[PDB]
Order: structure tokens, then C-alpha cells, then sequence
């Protein structure tokens, strides 16, 4: 998406701005654009709440340091922002929820660093332990803002090959070229409005297929900043 | 081996690969046995929850997708444990989701009109029926990254497909030992969201847990990157 | 009373007969569908999707599997020395078993069409150098050395200019039979060090390449059959 | 419990609630048994008055209305007491209202042409028949606040639907003990005047008497009007 | 002789198959119908009919059941004190079991739509006072007190002006399953004493309210199933 | 081979079923009718007498 030799821009949304480079190479999940839920009897006697106030802006998650041995990271949506800003209290005080996303991933490194990060989105990202029966904890199943680290990235902590994750809206980050990705994600469920707390419609993964390498003496940790922007986010109160 | 002979110079029909034909064909999903008396048959009835994650072969095929909608067709092959057929009258009752299941060989559960039952003699050719898309949601889903309220993590109850109550008709018990094979065939298939294929032995019906002590490599190994 | 005669076949249950069984619940109205992105209509839609090839499938790799997704290149290598090789045998054991394609073949018997293998260099933006990607057609002899391979179908890849490059296998075919043998008509691929790996002071002397493949629009498949991938 | 999760945001089909589908589906209304010899079978025949108020579940459903018109369909499932079927020939005679009922295993009543009979072997698949709207009045009525002439209070004879005379064919008695299940399915339904649903255990087929000593509250009780 | 083959299913009796059995009496002409008022076509026609809610379902009430149809309000009550509460759980045990609706749900599995609860004051035409009807949405926290409930969806009811008032539950949903649990998404209702009960000399210091509910035109139901109301 | 399934009722003889049995004598031509006075069509014709 975004890489060297692209006119630097300054995208502003609400009370927030990010200096990101304009690169018309954005990933649009399953060839769809985030829209406003089709008429469903539930929001016919209870119109959907669409806070454009401090909910439609640019949320920046605490950067993550990338070292030679980092195994990967992941975030659950909407869980990640459930605890963040009005996007939290709004998604909580309102039973039902529905929203799409502009997901931006970005590295900062020298032209003497090297590494390859795969960035994909996976609907219904259920995980499994090492086992006897035992469903994963609540702290790793719904990590929130901080996210969680992958333990066995080869099977994606879900008994399924990483080698095949590109069958999903992915985006590569090859320091040697670009240094940032962008993904448009449309709401995906088996019902128009689900529960903003119980269910996580999808998971975001940032895995380093090609480890980070440099010659000692150069910054040993590469930052990986992730900015999130809700698109057409509605909420049903039912009152 | 690798006999590099006989080259196919004609493209094949795209119909083959179509999800419809991929997920077609009837298949054995369950085998119930009601012998006269031994361990679990001093009863004379069986309650089988329509379970698809029964045979990993079928399951791994589905797991290829996140959400799936479809109609099913069921056929009942019945004969004694040794292949013999006798003039025994059978009753298969379909217990719809959120409906009372038989608990006794004669629970009133067997008389309830809303639980559709099918009658057929053992000599009669196999009984066949089509059970719709019972899900309350727009489609079944093999994965639910959430909670339905943790031990109940990933469990989606919007998938419950119903139960089949088998048993022999008659006040008395049946003098014969039975063993019926249940075949299921998906009709009208539609899939959304294709996900990575399984590459670790399955360890549970309800989740995707894998033996983390023994993680297997998707592709065989070789000596050198050049030995071919 | 309409005169009818029962012909052979009467009463049989053919696990592949397409008929209509009665509706178990006639008064029921199934929860109507809605719209959901990412609907799939034909597996091929998926086979045209590039996935990672495990070209670095070394027995030594099984404990640190991640390593199998990419292979290395260093300065130590001299110009003209072979970097790697592997045949284009999707349905057959090896590197391809990690690709979405390599897998979906196991669920079928015959198949044929074009494939495209891609190579993406990940080293530091300060290194340069050339690689010689070479395709050795089916029944062909494997390149003796860099020069004997330059005379066959190839592609000089200056990763100092393009961080990625794509090769296309023209055609392959598999006609599966038992006796287990494959009437697989496939070529081989070789990566040669056209020039030595060049880097200035401050950049890693060892970089990596990720290989990815997938079918092209003319790739097809027929005759389903349950795989031997599980247990 | 009360797991307030998974909200249904789509209206359901009004067809479901339609009186037609509410009162559809075949259901067991009677079970007759003609064992060889014991208490009431040294005869070899049975007279069953087509009675709907047989199973309270069905009855309470009807009582929801005052007047009801409809066609019925009957299916006969027969097998020995233990589910076994033998090559035994059976005769089911329909004795129309105001018609002479068999009294003996061989009453001339069985030969009368006007009493339509149906013949079928026990091995034959279940016998099925449709019996119309036999009532002399424009519709059946579950309640008659009057007298048909007091012990005969509320009894409406304009509801009599007929009788079914079952028995095994042959001069001699049948060597087998039989037990047949009678299923009934209402076709073409029409209801008028909807009345309050039953809320007291039924005590009689002919009337709405209730145990006045023990009158049960329609809804469970709780401690305070605020404890919820 | 027309060539035909018997397919699976032959000879079965499916208690839910819609076919035609032969006419037992072909020469008979059923007593033709006439016209009778009050014909019913769809149960919903009945569910839209308000029936009495047994909000005063107290164990202490079972011997004098009539009392359960209404609840009291008196002067003794201080302003701001809770009068009553109950959730909108039609198909579930409680107050609703006395309504025609609450009952007809037991005969079905799923259902959803809007409901309207009405309250009718019956005290003497000389009393005044206000009540605060408040709806607490599904998953919501039950009002802590009169003020915390005034900030949520409510209705101040001066029964000194209107002897009756109606509230509408926006939406509820039930998806019945076994394990027996209800995927019932319902809110709660609370009646608060906005002002104290006021009356002059000569009028009863204790009045009563009758609560009534029913489905609105968007309420529906699917999947029949014999109730557990009888024995 | 036309796919057909035998439904309940198969093989029964309902003394009031109106069907067609085969003609025992297909080559036979019944003695044609003639005209005879006093034909009756409905018993009521007689009850009015």
C-alpha cells in the first residue's frame, strides 16, 4: 500500500490527524465497502444510533516494539476499542452493535533494516490451547487494546497453517519497499446487529514471516503503530 | 512415483469444482446400534443429536468456510447386526430444536404431534426425509469467536439442528438387535468467507484445540533445498 | 388404475442419486438469508489465490517450522551457484503441501492448467544482486549449471530493482492412478546466483525470499475424492 | 435461565401462526389392543367412537374456539404388541353416525354395504382414509350451553363423528395379538369465536368441571411485587 | 406398462406429509356451511388482544387469586418509592402467564415484535398523583431509584388527568433451546411513586391499577410445539 | 424409470372407492339398450307419489 516515493499526506478526522503517505494501494476486504445496515424489523420500531461525534475519528493504539525474536501479535474487534473512548461507553450502553473499519498498520525503520510482516484479517478468529479439554482464557480470547502475542504462529494458535492465511484480506509489509498497510473491513455476521461485548466479528493479525534483521548498533526494536477508524458504526438501544 | 507421460491437453469442467458438487453426495454421519440387551439397550430407544462434526473428513471440508447455509436429506439404512432384515416396525421421531427429547422408551415425548415422526417396516426400502435450515440466524457458522452469555467459549447455539429419536414400535421390547446407518446429503449449498485448511489432528468436536507438544509441518521435509 | 411395471433398480438407495425426500417440517419457514461479504461459488476462486510455498522444507526445519516459509541468500554464496530447486508438483508431496492449492488438489483426481510462482525479496533496501530463475520443462534435464540453464526458459531477477518477480509455469497435468503413481507432467524450477549478493557496511549479509504460487484462470479440476491429509 | 444474548432482528412468517398450520400434523388420538385372550378380547373386534377430546393436548387447543369445521384424515399403524408384523388380514369398517354398530365378532353389521369398510394386510403399508364433515349443523361445537331434550346438559349430539370397527378377517379367531395406533390429521380448518384458554386440570371428557377445592393460579407466584 | 422405479421413502408414513387419503364417503354431501361472526384466521389476531397481567403474583395471593389481577397504591407510600416491577418475558413464567399472549407463546418456539403494556387507574374520581413508568432495556441495569430511572425511557403518569396510560416495549426476542434456557432479549418495567398518593376527606386511601399487555402488529411467531401448561 | 414413492393406503380395498377394474371381456359388445317408458332417475321422483 504505502511505501517510499509517495507524496506525504495529512488525513484529519474529528479532533485527530495522522501524517500518513497517500498510497492508492488500499486493501478492500471481500470486495466490499462499509455501509449502513439494510432494513431489519428490529430497527423499525427502534432506529439505529449512529454516533458521528467522538466515535468517528482516528484511534491510535500503543505502538509495539518489534525485535528479532517477536512471534507476532493480534487484536480482537470490537473488543480492542470496547474499553477506548466513547466507542466503549457507546458500544456498551447500547445492546446491539454494527460497524466497518479502516485499519492502518505502519512500521518505522531505517533503510539498513530488513523484515517482512504479513497483515491479515480473519472473521471469527477462535483459538485453541495445547491440550485434554480446556477453552482458552478470557484474557487471551479478548485481549482488548494491548493485544496478545502469538505463541505458535506456524499454526496461528488455531491448528491452521499460517502458510495459507493469504486466503484472507492480507497486506504485506516489506521494509525493503513499502512500510505500511491499509485495510477496509465491511461488517460480517449472520445477523445485522450482534453483541458488542460477547462476540468478536474478526481478529487482526500482524505476523513477521521474515524475521527482523539488522547489524547491531542500529535500533534493535522497530515500532509497529496501528491506527483504527470506524466506518458507518451504528448501535441499537432497544428502548 | 512420477511417470511424466500422458499429458492432459484439455481443460476440465468448472462444474466439478463448484461448491455444489464439492458438497454433494450422501455420506455416513452416524451409526446407531440397539442390540436386545448388554450395556445401553435395556431401554429400546436412541436420541441422536444431528451432529455434522462427526467424521473429520466432512468437518475439515466445511471448516474451509466460516458461514454455511443448506438443506439436508436423511436416509435410514436398517438391518440386523449381520445384514439380515426382519419384518420389524420402526419409528423415527424428529425432535426439533428447543423441544422435549424422549427420556424413556415410552416418554409422552413420542406422542407429541409437533415432533414429526416417520413410520416404516424394516423390510420397507430405506426411509428418506429432508430437514431444512433450522438455524435462527441467516446461516450456520463453524466458528464463533465470542461467548453466548470461560467453558462456553466459541459455542454457538444458533447451529443446533435437531435430534432423531429412533426406537422399535410396540409396547413390548423388540426381539431383534438393530444397527442402522444414517446417511446425510447437503442440498442447496452456499458458502461465505473461505479460511485456511486444517493442518493439525483434530482433538475435540467443539473447538480447534491442537496437540501443541506435537505440531506437524504442513509439507514433508527433505535433506537439502536442492535435492529434488 | 394406471398400468405400470417396476424396472430393475426399484428400491435401491444410490448415495449419489439426486431426488427429493419429503419435507420433515412443511409448515416451517427457514430463517430468511441476509447479505454477507465473501461468498464463494467455485473452489477455483480460491486456487487463484497465492499461498506460501514451503520451499525450505528441511528435516532440520520441523522443530522451527516458521523457517520453512522462506529460504536464505548470503554473500558467502559464489556467483553461479545453485540457490534452490523444486518441481511444480502441486498435488504431490513437498513444498506445495503448504499452499491452499496444493491442498485442494488432494480433494480431486485429475487437473491441469497454468500456475504462477512468485518470489519476493525481503533483504535490506541497501543490497543488490541478480538471481537466475529458470524453468526446466517436463521430461527435461535438470540444469547442469548456471550457463546450461541460461539457454532454457528463464528470468534474470535484479532484486535491486524489483523486490518481487513472477514466473509462470506454462502447463502441467495430473492423471491419478493406483498400483499409487502420478501421471504428473511437470517441470522443475531452479534459482541460481547470477551475481554474488552485494551489500554495503551496516546491512545484513543474509536475506530471505518468500515463494508463493497459485493457479491461473485456465487451471481446472475433476473427479472428487476424500483426501489422505487427516487421520 | 435467561441468557439475554442473540437478538432476533427479523420478523417471522405469519403462516406459522395461521390456524391451518396450528391445527395440522397427524397425531395419535387412540391406541387399541386386541390380544388373543385375557380380559376384553375373547371377542375379536373393537368399536371405537371417533373421539377427539381423547388427549388433553389436542382438546385444550380446540377449546380455544367455540365452533370448528374440518375434514379429517386417518392412518392405521398396526403391528403386534412387540413391533412385529405378520401376514394377517385386517378389516376396518366405518360405522357412520346413526348407524348400527357391531356387537358380535360376526354381527351382520360387518356386511352392511352402507358401512364402508377397508381391507388391508398387516404387511401392507398403513391404511389411510379421509372422513368429511359429518355434522348436521354448519360446524362442530365444543360447547353447547343448552339441553338436547339435568344429566344431558351441554351435550350436543350434532358433533357425533362416527365409529371405527376394527377386527381380523376370517371365520376363526386370529392367532396373533394386535395393537394398532390411530393417527388423525385435520384438513381444511375454519374457526369462529376465540375463547379463554383452559387453566384448570381437565376432569371429564363431556364437561368443563374443575376441582374447586384446588383452584390453581394461572401464573407462578413470587415473594414481593418488586423482587424480580 | 409405464416403466417406474421405487425410490427411497416408499411405504413410509410421515406424520407431517401433506397428501390425499381416499374419501371414506364419496356419495356424501357435508352439511353446507353458513355465516357465523367472529371467524378467526391467524392466532396473531388474538395476540393483539390485551389480556390481564398478573403483576401481583404473590405466594400470599394463591388462596384469594382475584387479588392477583391488580396491585395497590396508597398514601402511606412516600414519594419516589418503587411500586412494582416485572420484566417483559411473555413466554416465561410469571405475570404474563395469565395473558392470552403469554400462553400462546408456549405453543411456539421463537418469536419477536413489539408489545404494549397498559395501566388503568381505578381509584376514586377525587384522588390525584403521579407515577413514573420506566422501561429498562435488555441487558440494562435495573433502576437504582426514582432519579436514575428518570434518565431512561419513561412516562410520567398523572392519573389525575388520564385514568389510563400505555407504554410500548420497542422490541423483544426469544430463541428457545434446551440443556432449558431462554435466549430471551427483554427489558424490565418499574412503577415509581413520582408524587405521593393524594386524596381529600371521604375517599379511599388505597386504590388499584390493572395491567394489560398484548403484541403489536409487528409481533410474530414460528415453530409449533405442544405446551407444558397441562398434565 | 420414473421415480415414484408408495404413500400410505397402497394395497387397500375401500368398499367405497370409485376406480376402474379391468374389463373381463374386452371384445364383447353388450346388447345395446332400447327405449322403455317409466325410467327413474332420482328416488325423490317416487317420494312425491
Amino acid at each position: 500500500a504505502c511505501g517510499y516515493s509517495d507524496r506525504v499526506a495529512q488525513l484529519t478526522i474529528g479532533n485527530s490527524t495522522i501524517t500518513t503517505q497517500e498510497a492508492a494501494n488500499i486493501v478492500i476486504a471481500y470486495g466490499e465497502w462499509p455501509e449502513y445496515c439494510p432494513d431489519t424489523d428490529a430497527t423499525a420500531v427502534d432506529k439505529p444510533t449512529r454516533p458521528d461525534v467522538s466515535v468517528n475519528r482516528f484511534f491510535t493504539l500503543d505502538t509495539k516494539s518489534w525485535a528479532k525474536d517477536s512471534k507476532g501479535w493480534y487484536w480482537k474487534f470490537p473488543d480492542v476499542l470496547t474499553e477506548v473512548g466513547v466507542f466503549g461507553q457507546n458500544a456498551q450502553f447500547h445492546y446491539l452493535y454494527r460497524s466497518g473499519f479502516c485499519v492502518h498498520v505502519q512500521c518505522n525503520a531505517s533503510k539498513f533494516h530488513q523484515g517482512a510482516l504479513l497483515v491479515a484479517v480473519l472473521p471469527e478468529y477462535v483459538l485453541g490451547t495445547i491440550a485434554e479439554n480446556s477453552h482458552p482464557p478470557y484474557a487471551t480470547t479478548q485481549p482488548g487494546q494491548v493485544g496478545a502475542v502469538l505463541t505458535h504462529p506456524y499454526v496461528l494458535d488455531a491448528g491452521i497453517p499460517l502458510s495459507q492465511l493469504t486466503v484472507c484480506p492480507h497486506q504485506w509489509i516489506n521494509l525493503r519497499t513499502n512500510n505500511c498497510a491499509t485495510i477496509i473491513v465491511p461488517y460480517m455476521n449472520t445477523v445485522p446487529f450482534d453483541s458488542a461485548l460477547n462476540h468478536c466479528n474478526f481478529g487482526l493479525l500482524v505476523i513477521p514471516v521474515v524475521p527482523l534483521d539488522f547489524n547491531t548498533g542500529a535500533t534493535s526494536e522497530i515500532p509497529i503503530t496501528v491506527t483504527i477508524a470506524p466506518m458507518c458504526a451504528e448501535f441499537a438501544g432497544l428502548r | 512415483n512420477l511417470i511424466e507421460t500422458r499429458c492432459v491437453l484439455n481443460h476440465h469442467s468448472t462444474q466439478e469444482t463448484a461448491i455444489g458438487n464439492f458438497f454433494s453426495r450422501a455420506g455416513l454421519v452416524s451409526i446407531i446400534t440397539m442390540p436386545t440387551t448388554g450395556t445401553q439397550n435395556t431401554d429400546g430407544y436412541v436420541n441422536w443429536d444431528i451432529d455434522l462434526m462427526g467424521y473429520a473428513q466432512l468437518r475439515r471440508k466445511c471448516e474451509l468456510f466460516t458461514y454455511m447455509r443448506f438443506d439436508a436429506e436423511f436416509t435410514f439404512v436398517v438391518a440386523k447386526p449381520n445384514g439380515e432384515l426382519v419384518p420389524q416396525l420402526l419409528q423415527y421421531m424428529y425432535v426439533p430444536p428447543g423441544a422435549p427429547k424422549p427420556t424413556s422408551r415410552d416418554s409422552f415425548a413420542w406422542q407429541t404431534a409437533t415432533n414429526p415422526s416417520v413410520f416404516v417396516k424394516m423390510t420397507d426400502p430405506p426411509a428418506q426425509v429432508s430437514v431444512p435450515f433450522m438455524s435462527p440466524a441467516s446461516a450456520y457458522q463453524w466458528f464463533y469467536d465470542g461467548y453466548p452469555t470461560d467453558l462456553d467459549y466459541g459455542q454457538c447455539p444458533n447451529n443446533m439442528m435437531g435430534t432423531f429419536s429412533i426406537r422399535t414400535v410396540g409396547i413390548e421390547k423388540s426381539p431383534h438387535s438393530i444397527t442402522l446407518r444414517v446417511y446425510m446429503r447437503i442440498k442447496h449449498v452456499r458458502a461465505w468467507i473461505p479460511r485456511p485448511l486444517r493442518n493439525q489432528p483434530y482433538l475435540f468436536k467443539t473447538n480447534p484445540n491442537y496437540k501443541g507438544n506435537d505440531i506437524k509441518c504442513t509439507s514433508t521435509s527433505r535433506d537439502k533445498i536442492t535435492t529434488l | 388404475g394406471i398400468p405400470t411395471e417396476l424396472k430393475p433398480g426399484t428400491n435401491q438407495f444410490l448415495t449419489t442419486d439426486d431426488g427429493v425426500s419429503a419435507p420433515i417440517l412443511p409448515g416451517f419457514h427457514p430463517t430468511p438469508p441476509i447479505h454477507i461479504p465473501g461468498e464463494v461459488h467455485n473452489l477455483l476462486e480460491i486456487c487463484r489465490v497465492e499461498t506460501i510455498l514451503e520451499v525450505n522444507n528441511l528435516k532440520t526445519n520441523e522443530t522451527t517450522p516458521m523457517q520453512r516459509l522462506c529460504f536464505p541468500v548470503s554473500v558467502q554464496s559464489k556467483t553461479g551457484e545453485l540457490c534452490a530447486a523444486f518441481r511444480a508438483d502441486p498435488g504431490r508431496d513437498g513444498p506445495w503441501q503448504s499452499t491452499i492449492l496444493g491442498q485442494l488438489c488432494r480433494y480431486y483426481t485429475q487437473w491441469s492448467g497454468s500456475l504462477e510462482v512468485t518470489f519476493m525479496f525481503a533483504g535490506s533496501f541497501m543490497a543488490t544482486g541478480k538471481m537466475l530463475i529458470a524453468y526446466t520443462p517436463p521430461g527435461g534435464n535438470v540444469p547442469a549449471d548456471r550457463i546450461t540453464a541460461m539457454l532454457g526458459t528463464h528470468v534474470i531477477w535484479d532484486f535491486g530493482l524489483q523486490s518481487s518477480v513472477t514466473l509462470v509455469v506454462p502447463w502441467i497435468s495430473n492423471t491419478h492412478y493406483r498400483a499409487y503413481f502420478d501421471y504428473y507432467t511437470t517441470g522443475i524450477i531452479t534459482i541460481w546466483y547470477q551475481t554474488n549478493y552485494v551489500v554495503p557496511i551496516g546491512a545484513p549479509t543474509t536475506a530471505y525470499i518468500v515463494a508463493l504460487a497459485a493457479a491461473q484462470d485456465n487451471f481446472t479440476m475433476k473427479l472428487c475424492k476424500d483426501t489422505e491429509d487427516i487421520e
